[PDB]
């Protein structure tokens, strides 16, 4: 029986494992680097061990350091999570060698299924269906044509070394094959210097269907239905559902049996996943790839009732790692209502989904637990005030909602996302709302390219009514105001608030009276807001009761930073960015001329030119050193531009002698 | 205990590490002594590295300004070269 | 399916309807007059609309205003 489990991966997975260990009374040991003073998993663990320097690369990946950490803290088991170092066979072998128990598959199985070549051979030898493609050494055009005829059009031609979708040609008719093959060979030669090609069957409407299997140490194995990961963009999962809609009971039984057979053939221990490419038109699934680890989408499966009790996959994984028999064998497992998971990242969908950093300055979570009709569960690795650093775990959180039907689950997810208020970091909440409200998504199962299919519709801008602008300006002004009274004799106090709307510098002019009644002016529009009362919430926010115009009374919550204002109105949640401050405010760089003919301060000797002739120099940048009275005086550039010296070095200059010309290069 | 019970301890530490101050300090014992900007030192000693310079363009060899040490307001006069009549 | 329900009567009945609407996820709209700055039903509702002057007779009875 385990007493201590060390988690080698940070993030929300560490918190999940810590929670399930606290449920089972296992002491938790965490792993961190020197740059993590307030990491959530470190605070949620009984003990933590620092792995060394914090470059975020050497740490969390040094297997020897993790082994030493586990040995020093008397850890009984090592759980790698689903992050980095969770699929390295060498790390698992080292864990087993030191005497620690690895929570996962044997190293041989993990190594064999990570090459993408031997795994295919094993899957073929096991009788599991494989994608009907040709990959033989024979590149003869007649043999390739015969293989294409055998496979059945449509087909796809790829380069052997092709990657990123390059060198792939879609063939629909036999006539086009003779041209498409030549074009693909030419492109492969021009990109990879290898004319060899691979012919496979092209699926026009693919769906990534994942079946989850769990195997004991004694050889027993049980499947856990299916998971749909069709909604994704550039191999980045976004929204998942369980069970997969539009799948018959017989089809699910067939997929589960195939998954169990494949896991038995590979000799798997622990929790694993198998992803197939299912076709809606052909109703046939083909093995695509197996993951020998836990997955981020496992909660949507946990929302499966083992002997009536809810499933805890990590608990079962720990029990198997301890070496205990499975409780039941595919008999006490029952399907339940559909559950849906949304992955809230930290990227901007409008600007090409590029990851962006920031700090979670306000993190009001949706109401989690058993609601009136649905069950809501939020899993995150960040708390309010934490700063998410770009290019390191871009996912902010995962939110799962379980109902009785897919429509109810979708409505619950919409409501929960509407209540998830994040201020400080750009997110994809609006993108998730657009995806959920898309008619194609609500119809049923959709293809993988759905994100690429409705890009114009999903990336629609969110409209900001003038009421939101007025309320944001009023909230900002109230934040500025302390206990001082607004009074100008015989006048209304004038104020201005500048926001950025789509790059447009919108300005709201407000006139405020002594009775705390604001009037905000827009183009041919006036909005009157009477602030009845304000209350400073402990979470650095303010609850404001307002009367808009003279007839719309309601209360809302506002959060004001130095860069944006966020309002939680009954209409929804809005964040308006203040007009950014200039970085050159009051900049006086000793000159602004385009020539900058500077003169020597005193007679002396020019010792060294700190910049080469013809070099670009910024304002205030040293260009040469002048020595007088055994003291080094350094001449600085007064403006940006190419600097050309006039006086030779190691010489002598006089009072007010020209030194160099700074010409602003175009 | 105190003439005035006001605390005023809402200060911010310097934004730059003092441990690298020595990087800006040249060799004082040398045939020709190099010059450095004393502001780089000031940025590593005062609250939030904030410094309101008094006559930034007149002295140019004597830096005079206002700063705070743990919330206490202090006028700083630092040498930045040869003293002139304007600097004095 | 309803999204917003407006209650035309103040008092505890308004609070009861608001509670059962929150159970059913229906947004609540309240009705009040200018002399109700801290009415319980106004605070318990998502939105409120003032019916005009507060004589407590013309308000809560103007059907057109409601």
């Amino acid at each position: 029986d385990f007493k201590k489990v060390l988690v080698a991966n940070r993030g929300e997975i560490a918190c999940r494992v810590f929670r399930t260990c606290r449920e089972m009374n296992i002491r938790t040991v965490a792993v961190c680097c020197e740059g993590e003073p307030n990491a959530k998993h470190v605070l949620e663990a009984d003990e933590a061990f620092v792995l060394g320097p914090p470059p975020a690369s050497t740490s969390y990946l040094r297997g020897d350091r993790i082994i030493c950490a586990a040995k020093k803290l008397q850890a009984d088991a090592v759980h790698p999570g689903y992050g980095f170092l969770s699929e390295n066979a060498e790390f698992a072998s080292a864990v087993l060698a030191a005497g620690l128990k690895f929570v996962g598959p044997p190293p041989a199985a993990m190594l064999s299924m990570g090459s993408k070549s031997e795994s295919k051979r094993i899957m073929e030898a096991a009788g599991v269906p494989i994608v009907p493609g040709y990959y033989g050494e024979d590149q003869n055009p007649d043999r390739l044509l015969h293989e294409a005829k055998t496979i059945g059009f449509p087909v796809l031609i790829k380069a052997v070394s092709g990657g990123g979708g390059k060198g792939m040609k879609i063939v629909m008719e036999e006539t086009e094959f003779h041209l498409m093959l030549e074009s693909a060979k030419r492109e492969a030669i021009n990109f990879f210097k290898d004319d060899r090609v691979i012919l496979e069957r092209y699926v026009m409407h693919p769906r990534h269907i994942e079946c989850q299997i769990f195997f004991d140490s004694f050889g027993n194995g049980v499947f856990f239905f299916e998971r749909d990961c069709s909604v994704q963009r550039r191999h980045q999962k976004v929204i998942e559902e369980a069970p997969a809609p539009g799948l018959s009971v017989d089809m699910r039984r067939r997929i589960g049996d195939v998954a169990l057979t494949a896991a038995r053939a590979v000799g798997y221990v622990g929790a694993g996943t198998v992803e197939f490419i299912f076709d809606t038109e052909k109703d046939e699934f083909f093995f695509m790839e197996m993951n020998t680890r836990l997955q981020v989408e496992h909660p949507v499966t946990e929302q499966c009732q083992v002997r009536g009790r809810p499933l805890d996959l990590v608990r079962l994984q720990l029990q198997t790692a301890m070496g205990l028999p499975l409780g039941f064998r595919q008999e006490d497992i029952s399907m339940s209502g559909a559950s849906v998971e949304a992955r809230i990242y930290a990227e901007s969908p409008r600007n090409g989904f590029l990851p962006v950093g920031g700090r979670l300055r306000y993190l009001k979570e949706p109401p989690q637990g058993n609601r009136g009709t649905v069950k809501v569960r939020l899993d995150t690795g960040f708390r309010a005030g934490d700063d998410v650093l770009v290019h390191y775990d871009p996912m902010i959180a995962k939110l799962v909602v379980w109902g009785d039907n897919r429509a109810t689950a979708l409505e619950g997810l919409r409501t929960a996302l509407a209540s998830y208020h994040i201020v400080g970091v750009e997110t994809n909440i609006d993108f998730l709302q657009c995806c959920l409200s898309n008619p194609g998504f609500v119809e049923g199962g959709v293809t993988t390219r759905f994100i690429e299919d409705n890009s114009v519709n999903l990336l629609q801008p969110r409209e900001i009514p003038n009421n939101v602008l007025a309320l944001a300006a009023v909230s900002y002004l109230c934040s500025q105001r302390g206990t001082s009274t607004l009074f100008w004799p015989n006048r209304q106090i004038s104020q201005g608030v500048c926001f950025t709307v789509g790059g447009n510098p919108v300005v709201v002019r407000v006139t405020v009276s002594t009775k705390m009644c604001f009037t905000c002016d827009f183009d041919s529009s006036s909005v009157t807001v009477y602030v009845e009362s304000t209350t400073n919430m402990p979470d650095s926010s303010t609850f404001i009761r307002v009367t808009v115009d003279g007839e719309t009374r309601f209360g809302f919550t506002s959060f004001v930073t130095d860069s944006e204002v966020a309002v939680a109105l009954p209409q929804g949640f809005y964040t308006l960015a203040l007009q950014p401050l200039a970085t050159d405010f009051g900049s006086t760089s000793a000159q602004a001329n385009g020539s900058a003919s500077v003169l020597s301060p005193m007679p002396g000797k020019v010792t060294k030119l700190l910049v080469a002739d013809g070099t670009l120099v910024q304002q205030g940048q040293a260009i040469l050193i002048l020595e007088a009275m055994k003291m080094e005086h350094v001449v600085k550039a007064s403006c940006d531009g190419e600097v050309k010296f006039c006086v030779h070095a190691d010489g002598i200059v006089g009072g007010s002698t020209l030194l160099a010309h700074i010409a602003s290069a175009a | 205990d105190c003439e005035r019970p006001c605390r005023g301890r809402e200060f911010t530490p310097p934004l730059y590490d003092p441990s690298e101050i020595g990087g800006f300090i040249p060799d004082m014992g040398a045939d020709v002594v190099k010059g450095f900007d004393v502001r780089a030192v000031i940025a590593r000693l005062v609250d939030g590295s904030e410094f309101d310079e008094f006559k930034k363009l007149y002295g140019d060899t004597l830096v005079c300004g206002f700063a705070r040490f743990e919330g206490m307001l202090v006028g700083i006069v630092a040498n930045n070269g040869i003293l002139y009549s304007e600097s004095a």
